[PDB]
RNA sequence: UUAAGUUAUUAAGGGCGCACGGUGGAUGCCUUGGCACUAGAAGCCGAUGAAGGACGUUACUAACGACGAUAUGCUUUGGG
RNA sequence: ACCGAUAGUGAACAGUACCGUGAGGGAAAGGUGAAAAGCACCCCGGAAGGGGAGUGAAAUAGAACCUGAAACCGUGUGCU
RNA sequence: GACAAUGGUAGGAGAGCGUUCUAAGGGCGUUGAAGCAUGAUCGUAAGGACAUGUGGAGCGCUUAGAAGUGAGAAUGCCGGUGUGAGUAGCGAAAGACGGGUGAGAAUCCCGUCCACCGAUUGACUAAGGUUUCCAGAGGAAGGCUCGUCCGCUCUGGGUUAGU
RNA sequence: CGCGAGCUGGGUUCAGAACGUCGUGAGACAGUUCGGUCCCUAUCCGUCGUGGGCGUAGGAAAUUUGAGAGGAGCUGUCCUU
RNA sequence: AUGAUGAGGUUAAUAGGUUCGAGGUGGAAGCAUGGUGACAUGUGGAGCUGACGAAUACUAAUCGAUCGAAGACUUAAU
C-alpha cells in the first residue's frame, strides 16, 4: 500500500524513459504554413 | 447533522457582554486580566 | 454501433438533436464520434424524405424534433416540411453518401477532435 | 549571434512544459513554430510567444537572418510554487502544489 | 567463394566527472528592537467623573500617532 | 568580555492575524542604492514577462531588490 | 643510539584542535575584509594555508582572560525541498446545435430544441450572516478544468414608514 | 495447526444485560445466555498478461529446426470368453 | 485496456450510405367495406427491421512526411 523505501533520482528517471509526446502527425499545406494530416485548414 | 454552535445576539451578548462580565467580581477580573494583556476586544 | 457516453435515451434525443440540427443549418461542427454516428441517421432520414409518401413522412416524424424554420422572408416552415421539400429534391439523382464529414483538430478545452459535417 | 526570451513564473509546471519543450529543442525556427502550433497541450501557446519574442529579438535588435535561425536552446527552469490546500475527509486538509516554471528560448543563426 | 574463429559499431535510457542555470534562504556583515543593571528623582488616579475604551476631527481617504464639534487643533508667556 | 532577526521581548515590521461559545491560546513577517538617479525611447506580447537603449561604481543592486550555502529541479557532454 | 611498549566497551588519566567575546601588542583591507564557490596544498588527528572566481566593509596574528564553545540520530522544534506521480481525486444529475463576443470559448451572452423538480430544485416570513445587493471596468490570486464569467478584484452607487 | 494489505466473522481476549455459582461487598467464573465498527490509492521482489530498445558482422519479407519449458496422465458398468 | 495483431487506403469494397437478401416480428399507414359501437375483414406473409450476406465509389480512407543497408578482421579448403 505504501512505498518501502524512497524511490530514487536514477530509477525515476529510468521508469520517465517513455513519458514523453510525439511530433504532430503534419504537413505543409501546398497552398494555404503546416496542418495536421488528414485535417482542413479551418483557419486559411 | 446538527453542530455545537448555533449562533443568537441576544444569547452571547446576554453571556458573555460587557454588562454581565461587569455584574460580578470574577467577570470585571476577566475584564481586568484582558486590559492587562492589551487586548483589543474586552468582551462581546 | 457507439454508445457515445450517455445512456440509450440520452443518446437517442442527443442524435435526433444533432440531426435536426443539420437539416436546419446544413453544416454542424460537433465532436468526431458523434458526427459519425449522426451520419447513418440523417442519411435515413433523407432516404424517407426521398421516399415522399405519407407513411414515410411519419416515419420521419418520429425522428425530427418540432423547430421552425424562417425562411427568406419572413416565411415559416417546419424541419419536416425542409426535409421533404428542399432536402429530398436536391439529392433526387443521389444515391447514398448525402453527408460529408471534414476533421479540424482538437479543441482547447478536451483536446476532442471537433469536426465539421455538412450536407453535399 | 545569438537571440534569447524568457517568460518567467508561467503558472504551468515544469514538468508538463518540458514535454513540449523537447520536441522543438535544436530544431529550425519554421518546423518549431509549426510544432508548436499543432501539438494539443496547455503549454504550447505560451512557449509559441517565447519563441516569438525570441525571433523578434534576433530580427529587431540584432538584424539576425530570421529565416537560418534554429532553436539552440530551450529549457524551463523552476519558479516560486504557489502553496495551496485541498480539504479532505475527517477534516484534515492536503497541500496542493501550483508550481510555476521559468521558460527560456535561445535562437541563433549559428554563425 | 566458402568454412572455422575473433572482435567491434548502437544508447531507448542510466552512471561518474565537469560546465552553466533555477529554486531556497543557510552563512557573513548590519540595526531600527530587545536584555540585565547603576545613579538621581518619583510612585495612587477617581463624583472638579478615573483606568480603559467607542465614535469622530485633515482638501482628498484605510490604519496608526495626535487632537475633541474651538477636533490632524485654540490662547498666552518664553525659546527658536 | 549581554542578543544581533530560528537570537534578543510573544512582538525590531503584535497581544495583531488566526483559533475558541467563553475564560483563554497566539504566530509569521528586518536589509535596492551614496543618492530614486526606481529603467525616457524602440521591439515581441491582450497582459504578464522579456531583448535592447538608458541611470548607476555595480541592474545576476530592477523592488519576490546586500551576501545567496545545502537539499531539490534542469540544459550541454569527456569517459562509461 | 639501543632496548622495551603502543586491540579495546563502561570508565580513570594526559595533551591538543576549532568557535564567539575581552585586554595588551603588532598587523591586513575599495590596489577589495568577512562570507560563499572551486582546486591536483600542508599537518600525527581535531584542523591550517595559498591561488582563482563571487562579494563589497570589515577581519586576522601573538600572549593571556571568559564562555549561550563543536550534533547524525532525542516517533526532537522550525523552515525549505523531495518521493510516492503526472499517480488518486476533481463532491449525487442531460444536454445539443446556431449565432455573438474575444488574444484565447465544451465552460461567458443570446436563441431554438431537449431534459430534471414541482407538498417543491417554486413563492414568502424568522433566526443567523453582515454589503455578499446594483452598475461599469478587470482577470494576477480565489473558482477542484476553462473563463471573455463570478457570491473574486477596482471604481461609483443602493436600504426612505404616524399605521 | 498454508492462505483476513484475498473473503467471511458463527466462535474466542471489549464496553450492555441475565441465570447458576462464589464473594459481606465492589465484583468474579473447570460456566452459560442474548447483543455487539474487519482500515489501507501496491514503491521493491514475486506472479499473470502485454509493449518499446538494443543485440544476433549487410538490410529485409516469409517459412521454420528444437536446446529447453509447460500441459496431459483418472476410472466405473455391461456384453462376450 | 493501451501498445500490439489483422482487413484496407482511389491501380480502392475498409467503413458509412444506397439497393437487394437472410433472419426477427407478425399483418403498418392510408383507404374501402361491415358493425350503434368496442372492433372486424380486405387491399397484403403487409409494414418495419442494430450487429449477418451481396452488389454498388454516392460519402470518407487527399496531399504528404519519417525511418531504413552499402557488409570488419585472422587462419584454412577452393
Ligand atoms: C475504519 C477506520 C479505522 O480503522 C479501523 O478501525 C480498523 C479496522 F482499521 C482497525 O480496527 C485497525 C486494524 C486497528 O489496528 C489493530 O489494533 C489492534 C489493537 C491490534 C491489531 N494488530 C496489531 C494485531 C491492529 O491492526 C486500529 C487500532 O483501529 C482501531 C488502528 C489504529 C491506527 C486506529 O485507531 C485508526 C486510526 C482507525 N480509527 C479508529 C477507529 C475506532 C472505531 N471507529 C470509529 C469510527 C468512525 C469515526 C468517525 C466517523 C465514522 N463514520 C466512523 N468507525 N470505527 C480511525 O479513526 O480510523 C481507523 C483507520
Ligand atoms: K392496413
Ligand atoms: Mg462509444
Ligand atoms: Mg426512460
Ligand atoms: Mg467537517
Ligand atoms: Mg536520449
Ligand atoms: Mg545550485
Ligand atoms: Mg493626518
Ligand atoms: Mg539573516
Ligand atoms: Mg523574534
Ligand atoms: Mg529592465
Ligand atoms: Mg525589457
Ligand atoms: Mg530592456
Ligand atoms: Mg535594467
Ligand atoms: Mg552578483
Ligand atoms: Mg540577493
Ligand atoms: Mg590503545
Ligand atoms: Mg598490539
Ligand atoms: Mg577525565
Ligand atoms: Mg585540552
Ligand atoms: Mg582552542
Ligand atoms: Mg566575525
Ligand atoms: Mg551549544
Ligand atoms: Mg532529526
Ligand atoms: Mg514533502
Ligand atoms: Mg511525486
Ligand atoms: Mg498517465
Ligand atoms: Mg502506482
Ligand atoms: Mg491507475
Ligand atoms: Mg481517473
Ligand atoms: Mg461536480
Ligand atoms: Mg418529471
Ligand atoms: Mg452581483
Ligand atoms: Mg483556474
Ligand atoms: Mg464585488
Ligand atoms: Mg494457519
Ligand atoms: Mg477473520
Ligand atoms: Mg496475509
Ligand atoms: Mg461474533
Ligand atoms: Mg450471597
Ligand atoms: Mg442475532
Ligand atoms: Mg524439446
Ligand atoms: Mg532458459
Ligand atoms: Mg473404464
Ligand atoms: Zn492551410
Amino acid at each position: 500500500a505504501v512505498p518501502k523505501r524512497r524511490t530514487s533520482k536514477t530509477r525515476k528517471n529510468k521508469r520517465r524513459t517513455h513519458f514523453k509526446i510525439s511530433v504532430p502527425g503534419m504537413t505543409e499545406c501546398p497552398n494555404c504554413e503546416y496542418k495536421l494530416s488528414h485535417r482542413v485548414c479551418k483557419n486559411c | 447533522v446538527k453542530r455545537t454552535y448555533q449562533p443568537n445576539k441576544r444569547k452571547h451578548s446576554k453571556v458573555h457582554g460587557f454588562r454581565k462580565r461587569m455584574s460580578t467580581k470574577n467577570g470585571r477580573k476577566v475584564l481586568a486580566r484582558r486590559r492587562r494583556k492589551g487586548r483589543k476586544v474586552l468582551s462581546a | 454501433y457507439r454508445k457515445l457516453g450517455r445512456t440509450s435515451d440520452q443518446r437517442k434525443a442527443m442524435l435526433r438533436d444533432l440531426a435536426t440540427s443539420l437539416i436546419i443549418s446544413e453544416r454542424i461542427e460537433t465532436t468526431e464520434a458523434r458526427a459519425k454516428e449522426v451520419r447513418s441517421v440523417v442519411e435515413k432520414l433523407i432516404t424517407l424524405g426521398k421516399k415522399g409518401d405519407l407513411a414515410s413522412r411519419r416515419n420521419a416524424a418520429k425522428t425530427l424534433r418540432n423547430v421552425e424554420i424562417l425562411n427568406e422572408d419572413e416565411t415559416t416552415q417546419t424541419a419536416l416540411q425542409k426535409l421533404f421539400g428542399e432536402i429530398a429534391e436536391r439529392y433526387t439523382e443521389r444515391q447514398g453518401g448525402y453527408t460529408r464529414i471534414l476533421k479540424q483538430g482538437p479543441r482547447r478545452g478536451d483536446g476532442a477532435e471537433s469536426v465539421i459535417i455538412e450536407l453535399v | 549571434m545569438e537571440a534569447k526570451a524568457v517568460a518567467r513564473t508561467i503558472r504551468i509546471a515544469p514538468r508538463k512544459v518540458r514535454l513540449v519543450l523537447d520536441l522543438i529543442r535544436g530544431k529550425n525556427a519554421a518546423e518549431a513554430i509549426a510544432i508548436l502550433k499543432l501539438t494539443n497541450k496547455a503549454s504550447s501557446p505560451v512557449i509559441e510567444k517565447v519563441l516569438m519574442s525570441a525571433l523578434a529579438n534576433a530580427e529587431h535588435n540584432y538584424d539576425m537572418n530570421t529565416d537560418e535561425l534554429v532553436v539552440k536552446e530551450a529549457y524551463a527552469n523552476e519558479g516560486p510554487t504557489l502553496k495551496r490546500f485541498r480539504p479532505r475527509a475527517q477534516g484534515r486538509a492536503s497541500a496542493i502544489n501550483k508550481r510555476t516554471s521559468h521558460i527560456t528560448i535561445v535562437v541563433s543563426d549559428g554563425k
